């Protein structure tokens, strides 16, 4: 029988089978419940489109499972709406955020077990499958998604959590900030449709300056850098300097008035918290993954921040692999196909004698 | 040829009897003692590159971590990396990679209501069904690769746009290029009959 693979995001859940090679199912990681006037909750886009009478929650905050019931609902639709398989006939890989708290991995658990039935499971670093899938050991995974950015250094296969830095600012805050932006030069986006066209403008138009003080320059000065995004109904709204002030926000927080370092800043931080004898390792090993990083220019931007910032005679490098949007999912289905790694997995009857604990050792 | 070799193939780790060809589309795992090299064939795919990367920890931890681990791209090998080998050699060889396209039954095909009356709006999958394609409304198949939006002869022109801009999203979720072909109720084409 065939495994599952489910990466649940902040924004996104990513699931499929184990040995494709893209998730079949991507839906809203939202739950809708029509609270204070049978079925009692909706998910995905159904959820989301229905928000004038539906509360809606995010189960996942900044990558963290905070809400458990809301969270078994995302599941349960995962299992049975989208993938239309039976649980209890598959082995499930799930995902995890760098610094999951122990009894959080081990509530996963017993879900899995306890309500699913799943006949064995095991939990993955979302940050160490996107460093195996590019064929590393040792780097730094800048994974920037829909509700928080990561900076975690992997030494020889083993993250190091006192050096990773967690930066509570990715792609949801950008599709506000262009809608904030856009909204001000007169539009209004309110209604599923509109707030659509939006985030399909910010995946389709938008980039990072290598020098956004030139960019901005160059942006008043000519026409050049506009470009136009055609709606259904032949309408075209037109970006000029927009298209990169959106993803500017990244290295410079203060634009949606967060102090916080930007992305460049807190990859040198990060760096800087490990030993001096790995440094030059993940310096040439800064390996992007997460839908945030699809943004045209932004590893040759990485490239030169952190080489203004790094010492005489490392070698810096950005890798940006193609498939890197969903590189998470893609290194679970590899991981869930690999015969060397069946042993590793947790198996019901293990559970049964060892409880959640077992998900540890 | 002192260190020992294994070539990634087809998800398993084989042990070379006689290494020293290396092919651009496959990785490889070398084993010479102190030092475990990760090569990686330029045209290797990403179960490829993940087997030989998880590998080597494993390798490492069964020696308690006391080998440092090198990381080869394959054509830009090291003066250090060559001269471990009798004769070097660099080929095309290419194993085919485990990882499969997604593909879908007709059985698997899924079809979406949208409805959108003034401030009464929303999405719904229904059953996949010409029976239920209503005239007043707008309805999306979704085969993975192509997305047809099929209008109702009635349907609302805030409900044509919610349409064609929720299929535009999933076209933004696939890789790759999925068509998108809008289709008008009563001028229907053979290849969104066959859908059903
Ligand atoms: N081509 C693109 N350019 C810019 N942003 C993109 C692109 N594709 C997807 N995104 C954005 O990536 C985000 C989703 O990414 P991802 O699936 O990695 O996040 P997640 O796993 O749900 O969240 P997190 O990792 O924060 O918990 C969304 O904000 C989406 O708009
Ligand atoms: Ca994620
Ligand atoms: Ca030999
Ligand atoms: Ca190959
Ligand atoms: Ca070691
Ligand atoms: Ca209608
Ligand atoms: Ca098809
Ligand atoms: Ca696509």
């Amino acid at each position: 029988t065939t495994a599952l693979v489910c990466d649940n995001g902040s924004g996104l859940v990513k699931a499929g089978f184990a040995g494709d090679d893209a998730p079949r199912a991507v839906f809203p990681s939202i739950v809708g419940r029509p609270r204070h006037q049978q079925k009692d909750s909706y998910v995905g886009d159904e959820a989301q489109s229905k928000r004038g009478i539906l509360t809606l929650k995010y189960p996942i905050e900044h990558g963290i499972i905070t809400n458990w019931d809301d969270m078994e609902k995302i599941w349960h639709h995962t299992f049975y709406n989208e993938l239309r398989v039976a649980p209890e006939e598959h082995p499930t890989l799930l995902t995890e955020a760098p610094l999951n708290p122990k009894a959080n991995r081990e509530k996963m658990t017993q879900i899995m077990f306890e309500t699913f039935n799943v006949p064995a499971m095991y939990v993955a670093i979302q940050a160490v499958l996107s460093l195996y899938a590019s064929g590393r050991t040792t780097g730094i995974v800048l994974d920037s998604g829909d509700g928080v950015t990561h900076n975690v250094p992997i030494y020889e296969g083993y993250a190091l959590p006192h050096a990773i830095m967690r930066l509570d600012l990715a792609g949801r805050d950008l599709t506000d900030y262009l809608m904030k932006i856009l909204t001000e030069r007169g539009y209004s986006f309110v209604t599923t449709a509109e707030r659509e066209i939006v985030r399909d403008i910010k995946e389709k138009l938008c980039y990072v300056a290598l020098d956004f003080e030139n960019e901005m320059a160059t942006a008043a000065s000519s026409s050049s850098l506009e470009k136009s995004y055609e709606l259904p109904d032949g309408q075209v709204i037109t970006i000029g300097n927009e298209r990169f002030r959106c993803p500017e926000t990244l290295f410079q927080p203060s634009f949606i008035g967060m102090e916080s370092a930007g992305i460049h800043e807190t990859t040198y931080n990060s760096i800087m918290k490990c030993d001096i004898d790995i440094r030059k390792d993940l310096y040439a090993n800064n390996v992007m993954s997460g839908g945030t990083t699809m943004y045209p220019g932004i590893a040759d931007r990485m490239q030169k921040e952190i080489t203004a910032l790094a010492p005489s005679t490392m070698k810096i490098k950005i890798i940006a692999p193609p498939e890197r949007k969903y590189s998470v999912w893609i290194g679970g289905s590899i991981l869930a196909s690999l015969s060397t790694f069946q042993q590793m997995w947790i198996t019901k009857q293990e559970y049964d004698e060892a409880g959640p604990s077992i998900v540890h050792r | 040829t002192e260190p020992t070799v294994f070539h990634i193939q087809k998800g398993r780790l084989v042990r070379m009897s006689d290494p020293g060809a290396f092919g651009r589309g496959d990785c490889y795992l070398v084993d010479a003692g102190p030092k475990i090299y990760l090569w990686i064939g330029p045209k290797s795919t990403a179960d490829e590159k993940f087997l030989t990367a998880a590998s080597a920890v494993f390798k490492d931890t069964e020696r308690k971590g006391h080998a440092d681990i090198d990381r080869i791209e394959g054509g830009k090998e090291p003066e250090e990396f060559k001269v471990l080998f009798d004769d070097f050699q660099l080929t095309d060889e290419d194993t085919e990679g485990i990882l499969r396209r997604v593909q879908l039954e007709k059985r698997e095909y899924k079809l979406w209501r949208v409805h959108h009356e003034g401030d009464d709006t929303f999405f719904a999958e229904v059953p996949l069904s010409r029976s239920s394609l209503r005239s007043d409304d707008v309805y999306l198949v979704d085969t993975w690769d192509d997305i047809f939006v099929w209008r109702g002869k009635d349907a609302s022109a805030r409900e044509k746009f919610d349409g064609t801009m929720l299929a535009r999203r999933y076209d933004a979720e696939r890789v790759g290029v999925q068509e998108i072909e809008l289709i008008e109720d009563g001028s229907e084409p053979e290849e969104f009959w066959r859908s059903f």
